């Protein structure tokens, strides 16, 4: 057990598209979205 | 004081509706993933991220980029203009390769933020609004960035550099010029939001699962 | 403070001071002032008619 | 039936559910001051000129948006309401240009009239005033945006009545400006109506500019013959 | 024995955020070894009523700054479905100067936030959770997304979310540099692709919220403490702090202190004890202290005479005419220009106003100009009462509480440091004539 080490070093490797890449990967587990019945409020 | 940036658009040879802009196919896949997050019939909710994605591909936001986002999301272009002019992280003008944003709000100003500002100004030879002729740096002052404890702090292209001293910001600028990237975080042997010495709390080993669970659970 | 014959004045540049607001016409107790206005060739707000009937005016 | 009883200055009135404080005050013949509320547009609630005091309530409510509650007592002439109106009028006049003699809205200004009826008679503002650049939205609507009080009536009318989304607000804070953000012409068969709903000289008639004052005009009520609507 | 009197010394066994300093593994494995995601299925199966009752008896109040009772506010969404989906929105904007708690929670304890999202959504009957995180917190947002990814893979969220039978999704949406978007209605508008402008209330988000659907907005700190409260019980959380001020709190002590930091502490700890133990005291000694803003820039400041004996809870600070706010302590010693600090805060508010309503849009800029003149001394003593009246005209007359938070610091400065203002004016007049 060590409490003198900072382990949060992963973000030192995060690129420009890391957040969006994670969003793309997570798009697979999502539940189907609900619908309001229109394509848009202007439809 | 005053913002300085204008909130009308005048066409220029470098920024007009015919300025070439289009998403890359990977960016289109990311756009599909972003759009699928929101309920059907409310695709306009994707204006905020997708616009940012455009800025993440081009560097700034030309008028043609806003038009492309509006056409993709089937939103009136004036709505995208409203969003782009409202939020301060959207770049409606080209910036340098490294956007240096130093906090000058009261918690950061109390810990000598002006010293960091003048050190950056004297190292780069630019003022608080200008871009270096090499187009590598652009220095501006921003409000609180949420790292007040680690004041003075700066932000460079999604990286926080905190606990800054004039020599420290000079060496960070030198490292960024030489083609390297600097390690983000505190720059005073802290690497956390912890007290600068002693660790007054959170020293015992963390308790295991189910330590304090109540009866009947 | 003496009140005599009326006059329309200019700015030191030689431009007229009157902007055709029609406040003097609205306040005139004898309805002695008649004003017509239009945008000038340079877009300035100026009168095209400014009459004072001096036999109506109570000075 | 479904009507609920409310009180305006202690006077009882029966109103439908969902009726706002402003409409309940209108039932007894009282007109609450307004700048952003138009009964044919969507409720905005930004001008804050309609703030009134509800009895036994420490906070004034926006009468144009707040529905009445059963048993409420609207106090339209209390000290709190008058002071709220005076403060809002002061804030609206802080940055307004001293343009009344050259403004076409001169004798027809809701800002002027509500300043005389509900505001103070003096200024304690000792700073410089903001000034914004003008927009060109065509040959019919003259645009002087320094007179704008940011009531967003034109935006709501264009979006909802005219069916066009060309008008909006760019920037934020004291620097928020109403316009198109690009050189665009706001042409529609109903465009000129934005001159009528704009309470100030920020939007005026270009063909009508400087020609007349409202007190000298004679009004004749007639019918239009340019089409078959009448 | 009940009704304690000397609060402010709690051990590590009673700290919810055990990885506040990021000295341990922030990923799923570390959180699981730290007690996270434990008996979540049982808590979900207990039902929304049991979770709402635990939160109600816990005495938890909103950690975003307003201190509204969390149990009643979450129970506001206990209505039967009307055909619209229900959503829980987590406020991770963290725009208040001096406040850095939510950043640490997101970056070092993200699975705590995810589990809190699941538990709160189950209590509210919500269908999914939208976490509106600050745009400048890119790395924190990416860490949160990694945590959500490994929670989806482990089956801790998503379809059935557990061996539970409840479907729940967690989405992360990033803002773009707007402090006003911290406001719940402004946040909701910013999620829907509009300008971050607050809505009028009523309607409340529980009736008409995001996408026009019933919504509950809770800050990251409030949501995170939910699963720990459920597991340990409401009575355990109520055992800390004074009555109506239950539980623990994260404090960001910054400014003129020897060791600025953030720390978990008991609610009713005295300010002097907190500053001198955790932050290392004021540079130059406690007698060097000039002023302290206890709850971020939106709270009025208090002088040394009041700070030496004030408790750090809601009612205690309200009695001191300042308020707890976000529990973000900003300390200034006798070596600072207090008028300049207040002027900088007012300039911040001038730059953060959305401009929707007249009182904020005009009067905050007016106050900024008047305060900038006060800093030099250009003005006259008769303008201090004028500025007080201007602030009173702004306060309570806006759509949103940004006007209140811009007015209160000016009122505090006028109330406690008027002689400094008048002396500055006198010096300016003497040296200018
Ligand atoms: N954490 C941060 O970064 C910041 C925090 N703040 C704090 O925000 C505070 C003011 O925020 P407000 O939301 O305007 O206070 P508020 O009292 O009006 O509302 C607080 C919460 O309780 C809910 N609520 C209140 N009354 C309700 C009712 N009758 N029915 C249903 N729900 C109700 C509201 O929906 C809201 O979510 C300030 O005291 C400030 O300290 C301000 C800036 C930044
Ligand atoms: C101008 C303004 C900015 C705010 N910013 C935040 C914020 O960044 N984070 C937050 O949790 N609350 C913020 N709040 C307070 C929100 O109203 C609060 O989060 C919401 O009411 C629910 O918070 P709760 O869970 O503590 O009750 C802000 C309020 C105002 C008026
Ligand atoms: S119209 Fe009459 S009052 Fe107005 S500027 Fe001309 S002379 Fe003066
Ligand atoms: S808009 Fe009204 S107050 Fe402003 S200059 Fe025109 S008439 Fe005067
Ligand atoms: S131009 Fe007129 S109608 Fe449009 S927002 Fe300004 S004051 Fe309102
Ligand atoms: S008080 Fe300020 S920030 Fe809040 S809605 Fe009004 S103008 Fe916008
Ligand atoms: S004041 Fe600089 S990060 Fe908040
Ligand atoms: S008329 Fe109600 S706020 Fe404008
Ligand atoms: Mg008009």
């Amino acid at each position: 057990f060590d409490n003198s080490t900072y382990r949060n070093l992963q973000h030192h490797e995060y690129s420009t598209y890391t957040f969006l890449d994670l969003n793309v990967e997570l798009s697979k587990f999502r539940m189907p979205q609900p619908s309001s019945g229109r394509q848009s409020p202007r439809h | 004081g005053a913002g300085g940036a204008l909130f009308v658009h005048r066409d220029t040879p470098e920024n007009n509706p015919d300025t070439p802009f289009d998403f890359t196919p990977e960016n289109y896949k990311r756009i599909e993933a972003i759009v699928k997050n929101y309920p059907e019939g409310h695709k306009a909710a994707a204006v905020l991220p997708v616009l940012d994605l455009a800025q993440r591909q081009n560097g700034w936001l030309p008028i043609s980029a806003m038009n492309k986002v509006a056409e993709i999301l089937q939103v009136p272009p004036m709505r995208v203009y409203e969003v782009a002019t409202f939020y301060t992280m959207y770049n409606r003008k080209p910036v340098g390769k490294y956007h240096i944003q130093v906090c000058t709000t009261t918690p950061c100003m109390l810990r000598n933020s002006d010293s960091i500002l003048e050190a950056i100004q004297k190292k780069l030879g630019i003022k608080v609004g200008e871009t270096t002729p090499d187009k590598l740096f652009t220095l501006i002052e921003v409000e609180c960035l949420g790292a007040c404890v680690n004041a003075p702090m700066v932000q460079i292209n999604d990286n926080y550099y905190e606990d800054l001293t004039p020599k420290d910001i000079e060496e960070i600028i030198d490292e960024l010029k030489a083609g390297k990237i600097p390690k983000p975080g505190p720059r005073s042997g802290r690497f956390s939001c912890e007290p600068a010495g002693g660790l007054t709390s959170l020293t015992e080993p963390p308790k295991g699962p189910g330590f304090g669970v109540q009866a009947g659970l | 403070r003496f009140r005599g014959e009326h006059a329309l004045r200019r700015y030191p540049s030689g431009e007229e001071r009157c902007i055709a607001c029609k406040l003097c016409e609205a306040v005139c107790p004898a309805q002695a002032i008649t004003i017509e206005a239009e945008p000038r060739a340079d877009g300035s707000r100026r009168t095209t008619r400014y009459d004072i009937d001096m036999t109506k005016c109570i000075y | 039936s479904n009507l609920i009883e409310v009180f305006v200055d202690g006077q009882s009135v029966m109103v439908e559910p969902g009726t706002t404080v402003l409409q309940a005050c209108e039932k007894v013949g009282m007109q609450i001051p307004r700048f952003c509320y138009h009964e044919r547009l969507s409720v905005a609630g930004n001008c804050r000129m309609c703030l009134v005091e509800i009895e036994k309530a420490p906070k004034v409510v926006a009468a144009c948006a707040m529905p009445v509650m059963k048993g409420w007592n609207i106090l339209t002439n209390s000290e709190k309401s008058k002071k709220a109106r005076e403060g809002v009028m002061e804030f609206l006049l802080a940055n307004h240009p001293l343009d009344c003699p050259i403004c076409d809205q001169g004798g027809e200004c809701d800002l002027q009239d509500q300043s005389m009826m509900f505001g103070s008679d003096r200024s304690r503002f000792l700073e410089g005033k903001r000034a914004v650049e003008d927009k060109n939205i065509g040959p019919l609507v003259k645009t002087i945006m320094t007179r704008c009080i940011q009531c967003t009536r034109c935006i709501r009318f264009a979006s909802e009545i005219a069916g066009v989304d060309d008008l909006g607000t760019t920037g934020r804070g004291n620097d928020m400006q109403v316009g198109t953000y690009i050189e665009k012409m706001f042409m529609s068969e109903l465009s000129g109506n934005i001159i009528d709903i704009c309470p100030v000289g920020a939007l005026t008639s270009k063909p009508y500019a400087f020609t007349a004052r409202p007190w000298e005009t004679r009004k004749t009520e007639s019918i239009d013959v340019m089409d078959a609507v009448g | 024995a009940p009704k304690k009197t000397s609060f402010g010394s709690l051990k590590d066994e009673d700290r919810i955020f055990t990885n506040l300093y990021g000295r341990h593994d922030w990923r799923l494995k570390g959180a699981q070894s730290r007690g996270d995601w434990y008996k979540t299925k049982e808590i979900l199966l207990k039902g929304p009523d049991w979770i709402l009752g635990e939160v109600k008896t816990s005495g938890l109040r909103g950690r975003g700054g307003a201190g509204f009772p969390t149990g009643l506010k979450w129970s506001f969404m206990n209505k039967p479905s009307d055909g619209r989906p229900k959503y829980l929105v987590v406020n991770a904007d963290e725009g208040e100067p001096g406040t850095c708690k939510d950043r640490e929670i997101i970056r070092h304890d993200p699975h705590k936030l995810v589990e809190g999202c699941l538990v709160g959504g189950r209590a509210m009957g919500a269908r999914a959770a939208y976490i509106y995180i600050r745009g400048e917190f890119y790395n924190e947002a990416s860490n949160l997304q990694v945590a959500i990814r490994e929670a989806y893979e482990a089956g801790l969220i998503g379809k059935n979310a557990c061996g539970s039978g409840y479907d729940f999704d967690v989405f992360v949406v990033r803002g773009a540099g707007a402090y006003i978007c911290g406001e719940e209605t402004a946040l909701i508008e910013s999620i829907e692709g509009k300008q971050g402008k607050p809505r009028l209330k009523p309607p409340f988000p529980a009736d008409v919220g995001v996408f026009g659907c019933p919504t509950t907005v809770a800050n990251v700190e409030t949501v995170a403490v939910s699963p720990t409260i459920c597991r340990r019980g409401g009575a355990w959380f109520a055992s800390f702090g004074r009555e109506r001020n239950s539980g623990t709190k994260l404090f960001n002590i910054s400014g003129h202190v020897n060791h600025p930091c953030t720390v978990e502490e008991e609610m009713s700890v005295p300010l002097k004890e907190l500053i001198e133990k955790h932050a290392g005291g004021v540079i130059g000694g406690w007698d060097n202290l000039l002023a302290v803003i206890p709850g971020g820039s939106s709270t009025p400041l208090i002088p040394k005479s009041v700070c030496e004996t004030v408790l750090m809870d809601f009612d205690a600070l309200v009695q001191a005419q300042t308020g707890l706010g976000t529990a973000a302590v900003i300390v200034m010693d006798r070596s600072t220009d207090i008028v300049k600090a207040i002027a900088r805060l007012i300039e911040f508010y001038k730059h953060e106003s959305c401009g929707q309503c007249t009182p904020c849009r005009e009067g905050v800029d007016w106050m900024n100009k008047v305060m900038a003149r006060f800093v030099k001394g250009d003005a006259r003593p008769a303008e201090i009462d004028s500025l007080w009246e201007i602030s009173k005209q702004i306060e309570g007359h806006t759509i949103c509480a940004l006007g209140d938070g811009a007015a209160w610091p000016v009122q505090g400065l006028i109330r406690h440091f008027r002689p400094e203002l008048e002396e500055r004016m006198q010096q300016f007049a003497l040296q200018h004539q």
